[PDB]
């Protein structure tokens, strides 16, 4: 049996502050549902979801939680944005497709603490927060969903991205270039062309073909298209190079967004 | 790799088409390559090799081999002994 | 190989007749699409499925069976309204999917008599009813999903109700209360608040957010989301209190349908 | 880990043309984008699947592929049409539905030839065609799906077909009778009736109970509704009857398709 | 010995097309001769040069290749353009001089595919085009010349250049900046001044002292002046900054031309 809550009042929210919501130690985070009003999701800045002080995944801003629920068809309702830390669309090999998806959620057990910091915009209207949580009897963090963020220029050409981190034992779920100018990328790990130079109506078509939806100037390199875990990028402590040949029209810098994956350490990525 | 290593490899690549050049037997031995749409080509990785596991049990084998040889010729030296 | 068969012709099929569907013994009912015309949805009352003659499932019209399966996302087709006691959206946890939705179907094997009364209205304009089996293999009746109704009264304010009958054994699927001023319910067993006082807002925030469609005037409490049958209420017999906090802002009777479920008895629920 | 590539250029695009897409040997073929355009769908005919020069799979047009998709529900879109070995809707019984989907991928694995031919139409405007292949580790050609074309007379009143290809060892996932005016159908298989004679109307809601869309001017025999593929007729050599009774209302030439299943053979089906 | 080859027919030769010149694979391509009329070479646009579906030489037009050869001073006459895989100019330094310049000549062994593709103009008065071979024994594809385009912004005063793609092992036979302003140019890697911030006069100078030819509104920076191959830049990995500092009087786009070198391979530039 879960357990629906109401969690506890979130401390001083005004524009221009930076609030926190600080999640109880002891169960387990499946999702964490966030109403918010008189404040656009852009308005709220530097998301970061903390374990033990430590950073898990960040969103620029809370719309990119929105747009990372829109990718996999998730409900998206006005007012209200889920941090969905159970993976739905898993599907299991060895295992049930439900021990697949739960395996992402948030434990807690053996964390001193469990934070979402963020900042409230100044030109924020009348800012308005509150969360309910979905939790499960309690776990150890285990198996977590790291969003990372990194800045990278694009050129008008072909532009290469080679410097991407690649922490041992962890995976890559995906990839989102976003750029406004990207007409084909290509990956490659160690010479091997695991995607072609792929033209953007050509990706995009594979990504729908999956039940996603495409993103507004977003180039989405999805690992794993069918639910399956092992279809990820596994990032092998001998792996010599993980390349990413982009291929734009415009002179930019792209907001590379990717989702790693793996056992969360005190001491680790 | 070594780039000018290549290189020379290259040039050197040169110097064996000069070969069948100068002799009328290498111009007979094109002859027969055609210009078609249709190859089989089989591009893949290959290992290279294996020290430590072949060794370890091909020492294991012998030496016990060699061990039961020493018995054999201990108690042959044994009983010249006793023949004394 | 399921087999789809055309059910016998529906004896006397007239306005203001009690008639019945009986079932033939020996196989399996996934389910039973019922076909009518000249009658509406809610002209057919009191519908009832009934085993060797015990009750299994009530619904006070056909439409509250239209909404059963309206609020699981299934298939509506007007004209039409299907009886399905297989579920497909339930998902297997140390099983296949496939062997928990099944494990609903409507088996006979063992059974006397196996019928679905009900009464149509006098109003009825010109009643015309068929129904076609979606039939597999026998089985014994087994695991089956058991729809009961309740009728209490609400208060403008507070109101709770913790006299649902709570069968040893047992489980309970989910509770809809059937009113039109409820603002948010409680949920709790010996004291443990499984379901914080969640605002309906919030509450159908959640059901769509696990693709269930919200009924008009109806406050669901789904506790089997993921489609996972271990997440439901156990009715461990140890079970001392089972309460429902109700807080509306009229005073009316609400009909609170309560989805039980258990391995079907000749003397048992 | 899956690869997309972007398959060698279509040798000689133009109308009038017979053009084959040449698959190289080795690996594992899920999915085929093939992309279209100065010619339609209809415009691509007699498209043939064939490994080792024996034909698997039979198009009379390439706009019969895109009513395979489209019947399943599958992402539908204009200027591209896919080629899918891998059935997304296959449910597991003993199995994960990913085992289960993924069964009925293209494996290449001791293939000479790997091809899909296909005619253009004179009347193609400007045709361009082009194919992506999402692949993965190579295996035999094993478990595939064998779709078979057959043209019968139907009349008006009824009609009986029972001279379909009952291979041995294979199955049969569904029958399509091509008609404009089929009332209703029956199948049997050796006297038993495993289908009653169900109206179109009964037959089509049943279809779309499972999430199948309608096809125009079809008449759709599903026996993998659930996904399951224990559900399809297993062609024993003991059967002595398969047979299908049409109910038709016209007199004309139905085109009949037959998705056929087993393990692929050189000298098989 | 030799061969000079009268190539198949050009495909669909007419204003507005897109056609190609499919090379047959099996030898070795030293000289290919295009015959062009009812055409100018400004009318043929984008030409690309493709191994294995590859890119490894583009054209923006075919007057960029007649100005190519008229820059080494090469036989230029009306109605013919050369593609010059064998460079003529190279003088070798531990091997002879046919060698080092045979060694660029286009090798298609162990190749599934080698073509020039290219537009035709709408504005094409009667396109007519033929093709000639000069043909040697059969070699890999190996040393070859990787022509670039590149599109960069200059000022009116100082613009640099640093983000020109460096690919590991490669190395650089010359860089064209195509603009009508530009004074001066200084080249340097890793803070290291190779070529010193050279007026225009001066460079045009020195390319002339080798036999060069300068063309017109444009900043060429030979480093192969001598014919020495080894005098190229070689793109080490070590290198942290490849930067070209050009000295404008305009506010205009230049088209960087880099004409890169390296062994080919099916998964490198
Ligand atoms: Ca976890
Ligand atoms: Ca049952
Ligand atoms: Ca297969
Ligand atoms: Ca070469």
């Amino acid at each position: 049996m879960r357990s629906f809550l109401n969690l506890n009042s979130i401390p001083n929210v005004a524009a221009g502050n930076s609030c926190s919501i600080k999640l109880p130690i002891g169960q387990t985070y499946e999702v964490i549902d966030l109403r918010y009003s008189g404040v656009t999701p852009s308005q709220i800045k530097n998301v970061r979801v903390e374990l033990d002080g430590r950073l898990l995944s960040t969103y620029k801003t809370l719309n990119d939680l929105i747009l990372e629920n829109t990718r996999h068809k998730r409900k998206i309702k006005a007012g209200v944005v889920s941090f969905h830390f159970v993976r739905p669309e898993m599907k299991g090999v060895n295992v049930t497709d439900l021990v697949q998806q739960r395996m992402f959620a948030l434990g807690t057990v053996g964390l001193t603490t469990c934070e979402i910091k963020f900042d409230i915009d100044e030109a924020a209207a009348g800012p308005k927060l509150s969360a309910i949580a979905q939790k499960s009897v309690g776990t150890a963090p285990s198996w977590l969903t790291m969003r990372r963020n990194f800045f990278k220029q694009l050129n008008n050409g072909t532009t290469e991205i080679a410097d991407l981190p690649r922490p041992v034992g962890y995976r890559i779920a995906a990839i989102h270039i976003k750029a406004a100018g990207v007409d084909a990328v290509e990956f490659q790990i160690d010479g091997t062309k695991w995607r072609d130079l792929l033209k953007k109506a050509d990706n995009d078509y594979i990504l729908e073909q999956y039940g996603k939806a495409v993103l507004d100037n977003t180039y989405t390199i999805d690992f794993m298209l069918e639910g399956d875990v092992y279809q990820s990028v596994l990032l092998d402590q001998m792996i010599q190079d993980l390349r990413l040949k982009i291929d734009s029209t415009m002179d930019e810098q792209a907001e590379i967004i990717v989702e790693y994956m793996g056992v969360w350490s005190r001491n680790g990525f | 790799t070594g780039l000018d290593a290549l290189i020379s490899g290259w040039a050197r690549v040169e110097q064996i088409k000069a070969a069948k050049a100068s002799t009328g037997q290498g111009r007979v031995e094109q002859a027969m390559t055609p210009e078609l749409d249709n190859g089989a080509a089989v591009v893949v990785e290959a290992p290279k090799k294996a020290a430590q596991p072949s060794e370890t049990l091909v020492f294991g084998v012998p030496q016990k081999t060699l061990l039961l040889g020493f018995g054999g010729l201990l108690v042959l030296g044994l009983v010249m002994r006793g023949n004394k």
